[PDB]
């Protein structure tokens, strides 16, 4: 089975650039190569086909290439519609084997995430549950690590995170994290802490609340 | 006008087979092959198989050989994949398209059109109706600048919720994050930043509701 | 099994290839074998037509295809070739009198017009990779050479075991067999003009790089349509050599033009197709130099194998290099382009039986040899101005 390697999961680029996605075969894999397009919300739709010829109806930006067993798609003039995902197929011998999807995204200025802690509210108290969010709000880079700290107990069990896709407007992301805990064991403990760790600063923003308070 | 059209979402309990269909429109039904394929999330594509319903004569990816049976219906122009003993792994979204023909020839270059997705997911949860909790800020700690609230929704079973703020008129600096299943129910939490003094002299209300289980629920944010 | 391996299977270009490889072949097989048979205005001008008449409708009619193509389509012209070509070996089946058999020649030219122009282009167009080009071309070309070295056996083996219309009646079926596969890749009931109109042929022709391609083509070719028929007659006039050793002279020639055609086309990309040419030039100039300095056949085994492997070189050089230009100073259309490079390879085999005929009997086979080989040594150099040709567009 070919194996058809995208390097890059993730490409970072600006309105104007130019761009490249390159998918490596493993067996020599002759020019039976076709690069598809999935916008957001849609379906998948072809734009080179034999490697190097365009699909009707795509711009002239989208050009093809082959180098022996490398592959390249090539944007000339990066719009706001071309941030998409792009994958490549190969049907030289059964089973097809697609490529892993490369996703292209927005470029801007670092920022640093706003970090919000919330303890569990008196209704969930009630029902024998707690649950502690921490939201880490606006921040451009997407890489970001989060530590509980149950007075420095480091707990890593019951954190369920959401992470949100760039922002439309602002081109930043977002990610929640909640602790959850039963009323026993949360009322055991006095002090809990969200810390947010993030590209921009070495020293992590640190949340931190009371029970007692 | 060639459209192949999908369901849009299935649901199937674990140790369960499941059958899931492609009606194709806006063409000759049984001159053109076509492919099933699946997306895991956060996954590259599987190719599942190739079938051409005029002969009915089928493609099997070896991985995929004992799980997905591949047939065609040419009176309704529909093309059916048969997943049987379903389990967790199967959840993912399937993928159907039609291969072209270059002009004038019979040679593939490309799947010019492909149908929407189908999310089947496997899970045994029974449609939970959703509970809702207020967030509101730690007592003190007033920031000057700007206050965060949010609201806190746990334990539905069916994926589709929808949470807006003030019946919709608060729609700036709103974050609504995806669900993410964790002991066979789904959780989701909204945040809205507003002014320092627009929460104390204006309430905010978080409205949720939920379509599968007929609920809605409105609960408005107070300071502890 | 072979039904369900092509039933259930995405049919590739390879497929597109095959038609045109077999398409040659057959064409080729049907050129070499009746020349065994045509002897059987007296003898002077009736023998020399009929041999010049394929090759003489065949360069009439390349240009009008190369326009057709662009107007309508590539398969609606392969088709129409595999009918003519059917026709032709049935009427050749049957008829007795000379003008059906001058009929049946000129209908076969028409037929390899159409398959040759129509197979070329199409395998350009679908293979717009450089180094994919050249191999599958090279690989087509070799259709010609084993039509020509398997000839005249097949023809001989069936002249005298069954009879006269045997080699006929067989090739027929081959034919129709070549036309099955047609019908299974093809579709050649639909109408399919090209989106783009490509540059005129005048525009093309007064194209510097295109001349040279052609000309490469031409005077490589045009030594072995000499040579060929010329050989025999001045064997036995000096070595009074036997009936049997003329057809075996030539083997070499042809043997080492089919292993050249298929390895060099994928050999002439590593290093340049320009030095491929020049090279092949300078050497199928040097063996012809060579040829009648042979006091017997083993003189002739070796200038014989450099002339084909020579010939083989330049011929997989130069054809993917007409495309190659195109693609870089016109429009992406090649329909006309490969109409040129046909009627190259046709004029050699049209002209050579006659005037090399006639110039052996002016001052005969050696100054003959040397005109050719110096000539196709001079040409040479003039390879060199395609090793960067200007994009200019």
């Amino acid at each position: 089975d070919i194996v058809m390697t995208q390097s890059q999961k993730f490409m970072s680029t600006s309105v104007g650039d130019r761009v490249s996605i390159t998918c490596k075969a493993s067996q020599n894999v002759g020019t039976d190569v076709s690069w598809y397009q999935q916008k957001p919300g849609k379906s998948p739709k072809p734009l080179i086909y034999w490697a190097s010829n365009r699909f009707t109806g795509v711009p002239d930006r989208f050009t093809g290439s082959r180098s022996g067993t490398d592959f390249t798609l090539t944007i000339s003039n990066v719009q706001s519609e071309d941030l998409a995902d792009y994958f490549c197929e190969q049907y030289s011998s059964y089973p097809l084997t697609f490529g892993a999807g490369t996703k292209l995204e927005l470029k801007r200025a670092d920022a640093a995430p706003t970090v919000s802690i919330f303890p569990p509210s008196s209704e969930q108290l009630t029902s024998g549950g707690a649950s502690v969010v921490c939201f880490l709000n606006n921040f451009y880079p997407k890489d970001i690590n989060v530590k509980w700290k149950i007075d420095g107990s480091e707990r890593q069990n019951g954190v369920l995170n959401s992470w949100t896709d760039q922002d439309s407007k602002d081109s930043t992301y977002s990610m929640s994290s909640t602790l959850t805990l039963t009323k026993d064991e949360y009322e055991r403990h006095n002090s809990y802490t969200c810390e947010a760790t993030h590209k921009t600063s070495t020293s992590p923003i640190v949340k931190s609340f009371n029970r007692n308070e | 006008e060639v459209k192949l059209q999908e369901s849009g979402a299935e649901l199937v309990k674990p140790g369960a087979s499941v059958k899931l269909s492609c009606k194709a429109s806006g063409y000759t039904f049984t001159s053109y092959w076509i492919d099933w394929v699946k997306q895991r999330p956060g996954q590259g594509l599987e190719w599942i198989g190739n079938i051409y319903p005029g002969n009915s004569s089928t493609n099997y990816n070896e991985k995929f050989k004992n799980k997905a049976t591949l047939t065609v219906d040419t009176s309704s122009s529909t093309a059916y994949m048969q997943l049987s003993s379903l389990t967790s792994d199967d959840s993912a979204v399937y993928y159907c398209a039609r291969e072209d023909y270059y002009d004038g020839t019979y040679v593939y270059y490309a799947m010019d059109f492909w149908g929407q997705g189908t999310s089947v997911t496997v899970s045994s949860a029974k449609t939970t109706a959703p509970s809702v909790y207020p967030l509101a800020p730690v007592c003190g700690d007033t920031s000057g600048s700007s206050v965060t609230l949010g609201c806190l929704v746990k334990g539905y079973f069916p994926e589709p919720v929808t949470l807006t703020w003030n019946s919709g008129s608060l729609s700036s600096g709103v974050h609504t994050f995806p669900a993410v299943l964790q002991s066979d129910l789904y959780t989701l939490s909204s945040s809205v930043t507003v002014t320092s003094s627009t929460w104390p002299s204006q309430s905010i209300t978080c409205n949720v509701a939920h379509p599968a289980s007929s609920t809605k629920v409105d609960k408005k944010i107070e300071p502890r | 099994a072979l039904v369900r391996w092509l039933q259930e299977s995405r049919r590739s270009r390879k497929l597109i290839l095959f038609i045109v490889f077999l398409a040659l072949l057959l064409d080729n097989m049907l050129l070499t074998v009746v020349v065994p048979i045509i002897p059987s205005l007296n003898e002077n001008v009736q023998v020399g037509l009929l041999f010049a008449s394929k090759a003489t409708v065949q360069l009439i009619t390349n240009p009008f295809i190369g326009l057709l193509t662009n107007r309508i389509g590539y398969p609606i012209p392969i088709f129409a070739g595999f009918c003519i070509m059917f026709v032709s070996t049935i009427m050749f089946a049957f008829s007795s009198s000379y003008a059906f058999l001058l009929i049946a020649r000129s209908l076969q030219g028409i037929g390899s017009s159409c398959s040759s122009v129509a197979g070329m282009g199409m395998l350009a167009s679908v293979y717009t990779d450089d180094e994919e080009r050249g191999n599958v071309m090279g690989i087509a070309l070799g259709g010609l050479a084993m039509g020509v070295l398997v000839g005249p056996p097949f023809g001989s083996v069936l002249y005298e075991f069954v009879g006269k219309t045997a080699p006929f009646l067989v090739l027929a079926a081959l034919v129709l067999l070549d036309g099955a596969i047609q019908l299974f890749v093809l579709q050649p009931s639909r109408v399919q003009p090209e989106s783009q109109k490509g540059t005129p042929l005048t525009t093309l022709l007064k194209d510097p790089y295109i001349l040279i391609a052609a000309g490469s083509i031409c005077f490589a070719n045009m030594g072995i349509a000499m040579l060929e028929p010329a050989l025999p007659i001045w064997m036995m006039e000096t070595m009074c050599s036997r009936k049997w050793q003329l057809g075996v002279a030539f083997l070499p020639a042809s043997i080492s033009y089919l292993i050249g055609t298929n390895i060099f086309g994928i050999l002439a990309h590593k290093m340049g197709r320009w030095l491929c040419a020049l090279l092949g030039m300078i050497i199928v100039g040097v063996s012809i130099l060579c040829i009648p300095f042979a006091k017997n056949i083993y003189g002739l085994i070796a200038p014989n194998f450099g002339v084909g492997f020579a010939i083989g070189m330049v011929d997989s050089s130069m054809m993917p290099i007409m495309g190659y230009l195109v693609d870089l100073r016109h429009v992406s259309v090649y329909g006309s382009v490969y109409a040129i490079a046909d009627v190259a390879f046709c004029m050699g085999y049209a002209i050579g039986p006659s005037a090399g005929g006639a110039i052996a009997k002016a001052i005969g086979f050696p100054w003959l040899m040397t005109i050719i080989g110096i000539i196709d040594i001079l040409f040479a150099p003039l390879c060199f101005f395609l090793r960067s040709p200007p994009a200019k567009e």
